[PDB]
RNA sequence: AGUGUGGAGAUCGAAGAUGAUUAGAGACCAUUGUAGUCCACACUGCAAACGAUGACACCCAUGAAUUGGGGAUAUCUUGCACGUUUUCUGUUUUCACGCGAAAGCUUUGAGGUUACAGUCUCAGGGGGGAGUACG
């Protein structure tokens, strides 16, 4: 039985052969790159209370210039995904749904 | 019309309504068939006794073509302008 | 095997039920042993209180009309 | 490629019937396409029809008036003799009181019951009803 | 997960078993001959 | 899809079916010989022989019986 | 007694409407089993039933079964009817069988083979009827023939009217509940073949609800 | 329609009626087009929005009221509306012609048995999308379909369309109108030539707050 | 002092339509009249009728409830084009463009926006 | 992946070694480590080598999107990009008619088939024994 009429990558028949793999963020699992799950984070460095006391303390990090942040591009294999609770089961009828 | 046994006779029942826009017979379990009438119109403005009736099969409905159909089979009968 | 046959209303629960419901069993005797019959009947109400019971039932509510 | 001409002409046809279309463009044509296409129209399962000349292979407009149910080729062509003419009939019509079988014969191309009468037999082109 | 029942053992390791009784088998007619 | 349809074709058609025949069990066990050697009974309906000894066979299971055989 | 709800059950009641044709002329839905009933003769219509088998789903601790009833109805000229209803026990299925095999009576077309001389006896052309897997495929057949069909079909055809026919089933036919309804199907197909004799444009008619709206009007 | 047997006039728009069109704007629609109502579309105004060609509108109403006549016990006739925009709209027009009328609950058409069960021979609907369900049922039981629809319209189960705005509130009041007064003239009631008395306030709906 | 049934809630809903200018705000006079309309036989059934019902008059003084319809009062409430033909239509290009094309032509009145 | 002959040898790592888990643990985990992994030349010819869907040709409902070229007539930088509408080729997404045992397919077919014929070609005929034995 089919599940997924995409098969769960993004591999249409008259596209391509290959596609290079890539490791997963968390176990190191090697996946196609359109098969993994991608996302791209933007962190604070700090928490909020934390970056309050570090702000009190320096003559840079005031009102009018804010702290730097972390950004990082997120690959993760499928069973990472699930468990580290980015991607979950939906049922049949709402497997198409797809945001951006 | 229909079928005659040669003998002088009709054999066949029940000669069935045919589509106006297809002209394709209506089956007895077809229940989306409909049939209309519209008023026949005096001189004057007010309406006339007689009234001009039409079928269309339930396919056509269903398909979402029975405007479209409709409109060229009164263009055709004369009932309003095409321009 | 046991088998059952309704029709109507029944109920049960509580303890209006002895009241409106009457109720019997017996034994009877084929040749391949005893058979147990139960009959339950559910009387309808009666302003008298002989073919039935004088008060209605515990949760009915009826609203009088307005003159 | 395309190796049959009437083949590909007589399956445009009946998918416009079957979708309840009033004119057919029929691409390309041919002596064959439009003796069987006479036919047709001799026995009242078409309207008219124009043939319209490019220099090349031209192209066929047909109307069609919503009583044909089906037109089909048959391929290859089989040789009929005068006794065969009973065998066809009950393989590919729906009964013996309509529907023709068009065979190309030395006299010409002509139904199966015309065929009979004039005593002369050839082979099997297509079918209609 | 991914597939039905199989019966006997998984089949790449059933073809390695015949893989490798096909050459004992092939060392024993050499020694012979 | 699945057949050649020419005038002409009547060779390939002829040796696609002789082929095919084979993989019928019932038609290969008929036009074959190693079922006849096989038979005990040299392709005949009956047979004669001596008996050695008697014996009994269990039966398959669910069914739980003796039955009662020979060997000749 | 009968107390009809809809406006084709009251016209009936009222005689306004007497031949089955009618209604088949309009294409309309029967929702009331005593209209086809009125419209033909109790000494006519003939009802059988067909086959009866159990159902079953599972359940925690056990299981639950239930019946399905297969019920045909016909007058042997041209009318038949198929139904077919789950209940909790063979009486409850039964029943409730016969009413749903009234309501799905359609007209069956009959023809002749070769030449026309008395009545008619055979379908006028090849039809064929499919349900799941089962197709069942009708072909004319001549004056002496008989029905040629399994003993599941040529029961249904005898209740249609039909005398001569050739028959052939395709794929699994051991499955009654699709068999029964294939033949249902091929014999429904006879008068949606337009055919030569069928060509000429007919005067329209007027709807039974439009010719005596007034009286409906009434009666509620 | 606007043709008649008789060679004749009456039946056509005037400058008057073609007036109150431009006045609450029921030529203009919405971004959106679908493919079934490409004819009635004349092109593409600011901001994006579509014309739809008065000509073939008027013809399509006046159609609709002919067919609206000629039917005995204007209760036959039932006219519904999902939207909030013409619970008063469908009434005052059903007071002033005598059709039935209401603004769904499936199995209404469909489910004998029931209380509430009608059997109306036409329905008039005030938008096909909001109205589904009411045009599905109607499919089982035989019954024509006439409704507003706007740019956007699935035109399925559905016989006669009007192309006019059926969203803001001021066209919904202004559509019923045309039709109440068309059919009230070919009747016979009024005369063409005197104003029609009744004015569109009443139609127009307002907040029940 | 929880959830109520939906005997108790049909039950003030029916005392209600019925007996609309007999009720106040008042728990202990709503009760008096209730006992007098209904017969029942639980005297505590009657004390959460009484109470429901007092919260609905609550809420009808605000305003509307539904499932109501008191039928009284809604029908008195429910009782209680020359303006835009002076300010003048003022049509876009693309319609202005298509009304001419009438053979009634551009209408009185119009403007170009 | 493997084999031969010359190079290379950072990383990772079949075999093997040493710690831990465990009743046992030869495994999963930890630290390592040989062949390999990389290059040149010469072999091998197997994969869930998959769209589990052979090649060529015709008809086919609607709206999007997107890649390359061309035709016609608003924005921005100073020839380019962009806007609107057509067009040829490619490449995809929203239960079209219809088909199918269903899951599902649908201009891109698994549609146009008991109303069974456009052309060519490969393979199958209950489950095992068995892709084994012999050549
Ligand atoms: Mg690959
Ligand atoms: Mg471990
Ligand atoms: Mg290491
Ligand atoms: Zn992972």
């Amino acid at each position: 039985t089919t599940k997924r009429r995409n098969h769960g990558r993004s591999k249409p028949a008259h596209s391509r052969g290959r596609v290079k793999p890539i490791h997963c963020f968390n176990c190191g699992r090697l996946t196609p790159k359109d098969k993994a799950v991608g996302r791209f984070v933007v962190r604070r460095m700090l928490d909020a209370a934390s970056a309050r006391d570090v702000a009190e303390a320096s003559p840079v990090y005031g009102a009018n210039f804010p702290m730097p942040r972390l950004y990082m591009k997120q690959r993760f294999c499928i069973a990472c995904a699930i468990h580290s609770r980015t991607v979950r089961a939906r049922p049949v009828g709402n497997r198409k749904i797809r945001y951006t | 019309i229909g079928m005659f046994n040669e003998e002088g006779e009709n054999v066949d029942l029940y000669i069935p309504r045919k589509c106006h826009a297809t002209t394709t017979l209506i089956e007895a379990h077809d229940h989306a068939a409909v049939q209309i009438s519209i008023a026949n119109v005096g001189p004057n403005g007010v309406i006339n006794g007689t009234t001009t009736t039409l079928c269309i099969a339930g396919y056509l409905r269903s398909q979402g073509e029975s405007d479209h159909a409709i409109n060229h089979i009164t263009i055709d009968r004369g009932i309003m302008r095409i321009k | 095997k046991s088998m059952t046959f309704r029709d109507g209303y029944m109920i049960k629960s509580g303890t209006a039920h002895k009241s409106f419901v009457d109720s019997a069993c017996r034994h009877c005797y084929m040749r391949a042993g005893c058979i147990g019959v139960k009959v339950k009947i559910m009387l309808p109400g009666d302003s008298t209180g002989r073919n039935g019971p004088s008060e209605p039932l515990p949760d009915v509510i009826t609203v009088i009309e307005p003159k | 490629t395309m190796m049959s001409v009437l083949a590909n002409a007589l399956r445009t046809i009946a998918s416009a019937e079957r979708r309840g279309k009033r004119q057919v463009l029929i691409r390309p044509s041919s002596k064959v396409v439009v003796k069987f296409l006479q036919v047709m129209q001799k026995h009242g399962y078409i309207g008219e029809f124009e043939i319209i000349d490019d220099h090349r292979a031209g192209k066929i407009v047909v109307n069609l008036n919503g009583r044909l149910n089906k037109c089909g080729a048959i391929c290859p062509r089989f040789d009929c003799a005068t006794t065969d003419y009973e065998k066809w009939m009950k393989n590919i019509l729906p009964s013996r009181q309509f529907g023709f079988v068009v065979l190309t014969t030395s006299l010409g191309i002509m139904d199966h019951e015309e065929a009979r009468s004039r005593n002369t037999g050839g082979k099997v082109l297509g079918f209609f009803y | 997960g991914t597939v039905s029942r199989p019966r006997g053992m998984r089949p790449k390791w059933h073809k390695k078993r015949i893989k490798r009784l096909k050459l004992r088998r092939r060392r024993m007619r050499q020694r012979s001959k | 899809m699945t057949k050649t349809n020419g005038q002409n074709a009547a060779r390939k058609l002829v040796r696609l079916r002789c082929r095919n025949r084979w993989a019928d069990k019932g038609w290969k066990r008929a036009h074959t010989f190693s079922a006849r050697k096989a038979n005990p009974f040299g392709g005949s309906s009956h047979a004669k022989g001596i008996v050695l000894e008697k014996i009994g066979v269990g039966a398959k299971q669910p069914n739980s019986a003796i039955r009662k055989c020979v060997r000749v | 007694e009968w107390v009809p709800c809809t406006k084709l059950g009251r016209l009936v009641k009222a005689q306004k409407v007497t031949s089955l044709e009618e209604i088949f002329l309009f294409s309309m839905p029967i929702k009331e089993h005593q209209i086809v009933d009125t419209l033909i003769a109790e000494g006519q219509l003939h009802d059988e039933m067909m086959k009866i088998y159990p159902v079953q789903k599972a359940t925690s601790a056990g299981q639950r079964t239930r019946f399905k009833a297969f019920n045909v109805v016909g007058d042997c000229d041209g009318h038949i009817g198929i139904g077919a209803r789950v209940g909790k026990e063979v009486s409850l299925a039964i029943r409730a069988s016969m009413i749903a095999a009234k309501l799905n009576i359609v007209p069956v077309r009959r023809g002749y083979w070769g030449n026309k001389i008395g009545e008619p006896h055979t379908i006028p052309m090849k039809v064929t009827g499919k349900c799941g897997s089962v197709a069942v495929r009708l072909v004319p057949a001549p004056r002496g023939t008989g029905i040629v069909a399994a003993p599941v079909p040529k029961k249904i055809l005898e209740f249609a009217g039909v005398e001569d026919v050739y028959t052939s089933s395709r794929g699994k036919t051991r499955t009654h509940g699709n068999l029964i309804m294939a033949t249902f199907y091929a014999l429904r197909k006879t008068y949606g073949f337009l055919t030569p004799d069928l060509w000429a444009d007919t005067e329209p008619s007027r709807d039974p609800t439009d010719e005596h709206a007034e009286l409906l009007a009434e009666m509620t | 329609m606007s043709a008649v047997e008789s060679g004749s006039k009456v039946l056509r728009m005037k400058e008057s009626d073609a007036q109150k069109l431009l006045a609450m704007r029921c030529h203009i629609g919405t971004r959106n087009q679908s493919s079934a109502m490409k004819k009635y579309i004349y092109g593409r105004t600011a901001e994006g929005s579509h014309i739809i060609d008065v000509h073939m509108m008027w013809e399509k109403l006046i159609l609709a009221a002919r067919v609206i006549a000629a039917v005995e016990n204007p209760k036959d006739v039932c006219v519904c509306s999902s939207r909030l925009y013409g619970t008063r709209a469908i009434y005052k027009f059903s007071q002033h012609v005598g059709t039935s009328f209401h603004g769904f609950i499936p199995g209404t058409f469909t489910n004998q048995i029931q209380k509430k069960f009608v059997q109306p021979r036409v329905l008039v609907v005030t938008d096909p999308r909001t109205d589904h369900q009411a045009i599905r049922e109607a499919s089982l039981v035989n019954i024509p379909v006439i409704a507003l629809c706007d740019t956007d319209a699935p035109l399925e189960y559905v016989d006669i369309a009007i192309p006019c705005n059926n969203r803001g509130i001021k066209s919904i009041g202004m559509m019923y109108w045309l039709l109440a007064r068309e059919v009230l003239r070919l009747r016979g009631t009024i005369v063409r030539s005197v104003p029609w008395e009744e004015k569109v306030d009443l139609f127009f709906y307002r907040d029940p707050n | 002092g929880k959830i109520r049934t939906k005997t108790v809630k049909r039950a003030s809903r029916q005392v209600v339509e019925k007996y609309y200018s007999k009720l106040n705000f008042d728990f202990y006079q709503n009760k008096r009249v209730i006992m007098d309309v209904t017969i029942a036989e639980s005297k505590k059934l009657k004390n959460k009728i009484a109470g429901y019902t007092t919260h609905i008059m609550k809420r009808l003084a605000r305003g509307p409830v539904r499932g109501i319809s008191l039928k009284l009062q809604e029908e008195e409430r429910e009782r209680r084009v020359d303006k835009v033909i002076q300010s003048g239509v003022s049509v876009d290009k693309k319609t202005m463009q298509m009304l001419q094309r009438l053979e009634i032509g551009v209408p009185r009145r119009v403007k170009r926006a």
